[PDB]
């Protein structure tokens, strides 16, 4: 299959200019298209045909190409043009192929998370499937949640949900452990480890069965 | 688990005592991918013979102060007690009915706790009276000559399910999936049927070979199984039962099971096919009406089956102990009612232009 | 200007046929240079073009997807239909419907419907099980597990409570679970009783649950 | 004691907090030999002025972080908050309504816990604003110039009872014997009436001299009185109320009394004339209907008064805690079920012709 | 032979008028030598003649009682009426109606109706209060106090219980009370629950009461 | 007022003859009548005009008079002709006057009573009026029940009911104490004394408040 590359997760200096590369075979001859997709929104085209801008896209966004590697440069970056940026071209292989996106990250301020843990209800230890919950809130950056069941690492068994940037702060998540009611009645130390930038030490709140 | 299980069909009542009681089988088996369903007809044990084949008798003993009694002269007085005319005058033979005993599919022996070893080989033309634990006390049947009952089945129509060429379960005429998993062969009236679940005895027309039932088992939230056994032990220490401890012996899932009740200080049991109840309303729609088998159930002096009793209002032991915990709970719910700031006795005011903590902007 | 509206079954069972309908106003599917595409993006993953049809009933297809998709035009209704056979669970995603700019030689989508949320799962509609998550502030919450047809509405003290409901992740059993949590005064615990109101309209399972510390 | 007491007439609701609460007067007085009854007409306090004469106001305080506020500029912002248009923008005056205060029959002072000493001398043309516990916080009334309410009475027709030439009690238009024993004179609107029982204020046409009410009491199974005070103390420690502990503050006998309820986390009280309820049915005849004042009572988000709440089913806290104890009881009733003699595991038989203890003759 | 039937109000309030009616078959109130009396006997006390009327409307009266009693004949109906004014509570008793033998010169009553039970009390009909009387045999019972219109029907375990209900004595308050008691196996206490069924038909107050030791 | 005397409670030897005297002014000239009244039954005349018997009264009953004192003699007494026996005469004072009855007692066999006591229910100690109950059964003769509230005699305050001769045995009664709930909470010893012929010692079952 055709493919064209663009980096995941470029990171910018707010108010500086940014530059994302899209590169694929023979881009020098096809023309390349560029899409901004803000979180949960449908994509909006920012530039098309290499260097043209839609009627309402600001002059800050630009795009240009050299060789088979095209690139859109967002001059004077704001924080709101932080989004997934897809490039896209026609091929012989398909009519339209998209680079797997590039996540522009605009930065700069570092928060910390509060860590509450929630054991499984006596309602759920009567089903046979217990569930332990680790809720963090108000952190930023966003990225590590481990589980210590009798002080022992537990991997491959939890899932995780989160909300997005808060309307006011910009900082949230929910970790969930699944034991069986015999795996709950047989381990005592039940903890939740946490890792973040504002954290000077890896946080953990622990609970025993009683 | 359904919120309740009610009978859809309830066999005749039989007198039993507290020993006959026993926790219910609550097992349920799904059958996965068993979805080719084909319409089909088959047989089934008539409710009231499913759990067992009862066979009534009586107890003739002797006095004058004991003597071993004679059968025809006992039989004589069964017929009398039937009318109690020259009966109550009484050299005296004292008769007690009804002595339910059970019919053994294998050796046509009769079982009952009365019998030495708990078995009698049977009554036949030459043997007219079973002997009991008590020397001067015999047992004879209601019949002079009992006959193995062979009108015991119903005709039925379900849909059968087969994951592949081989079939796995069916849906009985009352709509409930019964899985053939776990069933053994059992020979009733010279027909080779499957005891299915809780004794469910069906006979198909299509025959696949299957393992047989052993001659030992041949007569009669897994927490709930232990919640129930406590009730049974609670009963047996006291040798006394309560409608509360009665409602634990109820099959908690739909399918075959025994139902229990008590009339005039007499304990009774009967065969029953349970149906799951989605909402308390569908079984209690009226003031004193218990919908079962599509009509309202009769009560005997305010007593329906399975602890359900009758203020003129049908109360269900499991229903009542819920609403009380449900209602009681809402009634204990709490609040902090709003108070005006300036309305407190002790509200310390911090002197100075320091604005107090009314955060209403 | 231009507007495009995806419509169709929000939910389809694996191995069934999915068929969606983009309806669109600003432009002319009867012109000599336009086309109407479908781009789908599985949740959190990158955009993936799916099909395109041009004014001359030329139906472009993504190579990965050609053997299942079936695109169709009706420009008498201003509608395009997308038809995917043998639905597989990975196909869960948002299906955008877009307009291909008609002056520009190499194809690019200028207009993009706010796209529809296709979710291909095999579960009978089943209500939720709502468990409590008990506790200078402390925090308590409800755990709504094993609900199938999303969405679930968690209200707290009859939505009289004002301050984080979470999104649902698909469990190991094709069922969804989401969890709602509140920060209350640490002093109200054991004095102000806290009840979450959960409604799974799918099975019209409404359940309220009292959440208090031990 | 009646099984329950329900209002027959319920005044407007007033916001109060947990301190305003207080156990009910449950006193009842018979009048013996008071049987000459004569038809007669008289006056009576309109429900909603009986317990007291409320007079609404508001709380204006100052910020910018505190400053003592100015009345017309506060009054300005009461009118704004009435619409909240140029209100929420905001040098800022923050307004809280409604500040219920009570009207003193004697000195037309206003009482409220907000006021220093819990009294204000009154608002008049020159005094336009009462001062409060907080220095930068004042109180003004809903009215610019409040006026003593004088349309406060109802016309009524009862029968009056007189053991002799002197009369002793009457039966109000709702049929209940009220005894004049224990009543004092109380001057409302320039009429000299009797406060009777729980503040019952009637004015007759016939005047006998009677002792007056003192200027202190002028505003607002004896076990049950202590069963109730526990609830009040239970409430005040926690500063939290529950519908269960709410239903104890109900007047247990018929006659005047306050009824309590709570809306949107806001505690409320109202005047009420209680009627004795002979059977739970006469007040709950339907699924969600509470017969009071001959119609069905409206609920506010499932909450009726006096702990009575709303599954779509009207549950009464005192009714519920009865049926649960009533039902639960029948369900726990016990029996010894009959057992056959020969049916026991351990029944020792005494050898010999000694006849066992079957005493059935 | 001869038969006499008292009829009237079983119950009358003090200071009211009582009026009773003896109706009689075997004989002739229209003959020239017979008479029909009333003898009343307060409960447990000795007989007391009250009035007599002869075929010639001659009305003999007990001297103690003359100022209140009023006797009357109708021999067209075969009925005599007895009418007592200003009923006082001591007048509670059985009122017999009797036939005066007509050949015999000095008067004597040969025939005597099974007499009626007049009870003169001032109490509104009020139901009973039924209290428990708890325990090689032990004994338990019910105390039915403060019932007014006698009689009260005490059943035990739904009259399924077979082995002493007592009569009622008039209390210090013009109300009646009676007590029913049973001997059960001392072993059944705390295993077989015992409930007495009490019905005061007067106020159709039915109450059942559970009686167990502490 | 006229009056004529007859003894209360004559006592006979069963199978012997008995004799009751009725005496009143000028009985020698009036004629005297005699009535048997069995328990709860209406009276039946046994003899009239001094010495005549109704058509169905047995020759055993007789009556005769000497002077102003008449008397009915029941020869060969059975136990069933045990009853109240009233005499009766005409006077100037009234038309018919009755002797207050004579209770014939036939005797001979002596039983003993079982004594159960019943404190006042917690239901009745919530009314303010407690009630203590003393039930005796199976005694014969029939005649004394005292109350020891803190070991102290209690008289003038109880009532008593009884049943009659039992269908089979011939032997029953209910004693009832009324304190107020302050008189109950203030005395500890609560007893019931009993006196009867078969009793070799005065019976008493006592109970304290707990
Ligand atoms: C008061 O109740 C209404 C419902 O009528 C509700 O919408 C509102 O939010 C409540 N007020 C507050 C402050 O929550
Ligand atoms: C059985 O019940 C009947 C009512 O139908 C009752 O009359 C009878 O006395 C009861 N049997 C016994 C032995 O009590």
């Amino acid at each position: 299959s055709y493919v064209l590359t663009q980096p995941p997760s470029v990171s910018v200096a707010p108010g500086k200019t940014a530059r994302i590369n899209c590169g694929g075979n023979n881009i020098e001859y096809r023309s390349v298209h560029w899409y901004q997709q803000k979180s949960g929104q449908a994509p909006v085209a920012v530039i098309y045909d290499n260097s043209d801008r839609p009627s309402g896209i600001p002059e800050r966004f630009s795009g240009s190409k050299s060789g088979n590697t095209a690139t859109l440069t967002i001059s004077r970056v704001e924080a709101g043009d932080e989004a997934d940026y897809y490039c896209q071209v026609w091929d012989i292989s398909s009519d339209v192929v998209f680079g797997g996106g590039t996540k522009l990250t605009v930065l700069g301020p570092k928060a910390a998370p509060s860590v509450f843990i929630f054991p499984p209800s006596d309602e759920q230890l009567k089903s046979g499937t217990a569930s332990v919950v680790c809720l963090l809130n108000n952190f930023y950056p966003r990225e590590k949640v481990q589980w210590k069941v009798d002080n022992a690492l537990q991997s491959g068994n939890s899932q995780e949900s989160v909300t997005e940037q808060d309307s006011k702060d910009s900082t949230s998540l929910s970790s969930t452990l699944t034991l069986s009611k015999a795996d709950y009645e047989k381990h005592k130390v039940y903890a939740c480890e946490v890792t973040h930038q504002g954290l000077s030490s890896p946080v953990t709140k622990s609970f025993n069965r009683g | 688990f359904p919120i309740y299980t009610i009978p859809d069909e309830l066999g005749p009542w039989s007198p039993i005592d507290i020993h006959h009681l026993s926790c219910p089988n609550n097992l349920v088996v799904e059958d996965e991918g068993c979805t080719n369903l084909s319409e089909f007809s088959y047989m089934e044990l008539k409710v009231g013979y499913i759990s067992a084949i009862k066979v009534n008798g009586f107890t003739c003993t002797g006095v004058v102060k004991h003597f071993r009694p004679t059968p025809d002269a006992c039989r004589a007085a069964y017929n009398w007690k039937m009318a109690g005319d020259p009966r109550y005058e009484e050299e005296s033979l004292i008769i007690i009915s009804p002595s339910v005993t059970d019919l053994d599919p294998y050796d046509k022996s009769l079982h009952s706790r009365v019998f030495p070893g708990g078995k009698c080989s049977g009554i036949t033309v030459s043997s007219t009276y079973c002997s009991t634990n008590h020397d001067y006390t015999i047992w004879m049947p209601e019949n002079p000559r009992p006959r193995t009952p062979c009108d015991i089945f119903t005709n039925s129509r379900g849909k059968r399910a087969s994951n592949g060429n081989k079939t796995c379960g069916f849906v009985d005429e009352r709509g409930l999936y019964k899985s053939l998993k776990g069933a053994c062969r059992l020979k009733l009236c010279g027909v080779l049927g499957l005891r299915l679940m809780d004794g469910t005895w069906v006979a198909m027309q299509t025959s696949d070979e299957t393992k047989w039932c052993p001659p030992d088992q041949l007569v009669n939230l897994v927490k709930k199984r232990e919640e129930c056994l406590d009730a049974l032990e609670s009963i047996m220490t006291t040798k006394s039962v309560s409608f509360r401890r009665l409602s634990h012996l109820r099959k908690l899932v739909p399918g075959f099971g025994k139902a229990y009740t008590i009339f005039n200080k007499t304990l009774m049991e009967a065969d029953a096919h349970y149906k799951s109840v989605r909402t308390w309303n569908e079984i209690i729609p009226s003031k004193g009406c218990l919908k079962v088998g599509g009509r309202c159930h009769p009560h005997v002096n305010g007593v329906f089956f399975n602890g359900i009793i009758l203020d003129d209002h049908v109360l269900i032991p499991e229903m009542q102990s819920s609403l009380l915990q449900q209602h009681m709970e809402l009634l204990k719910s709490s609040v902090i009612p709003l108070m005006h700031p300036l309305a407190d006795p002790s509200t310390v005011f911090k002197e100075g232009d320091e604005a107090e903590d009314f955060v209403e902007v | 200007q231009i507007t495009l509206k995806e419509t169709g079954p929000t939910l389809v069972k694996p191995t069934q046929t999915l068929t969606l309908t983009c309806t669109f106003s600003g432009f002319s599917l009867s012109t000599s240079g336009v086309g109407v595409g479908w781009i789908r993006q599985p949740p959190g993953k990158a955009l993936e073009w799916v099909t395109l049809i041009y004014w001359d009933d030329d139906k472009r297809y993504s190579p990965s997807l050609e053997n299942r998709v079936t695109i169709r035009k009706d420009t008498s209704k201003n509608q395009v239909a997308l038809t995917m056979t043998n639905m597989d669970p990975l196909d869960t995603g948002t299906y955008y419907c877009a307009h291909r700019q008609h002056i520009s030689s190499f194809p690019w989508f200028d207009s993009w419907g706010q796209g529809t949320l296709v979710t291909v799962s095999s579960a009978s509609t089943k209500g939720p099980s709502v468990f409590p998550l008990a506790p200078g502030t402390a925090a308590l919450g409800c755990l709504v597990k094993d609900y199938f047809p999303e969405p679930v509405t968690v209200s707290w003290n009859s939505g009289a409570l004002t301050s984080h409901t979470f999104p649902a992740v698909l469990q190991s059993s094709g069922l969804y679970s989401l969890s709602s949590v509140v920060t209350v005064p640490s002093s109200s615990l054991g004095t102000q009783t806290y009840i979450c109101n959960v409604n799974h309209k799918p099975s019209n399972t409404k359940v309220d649950k009292k959440v208090e510390p031990k």
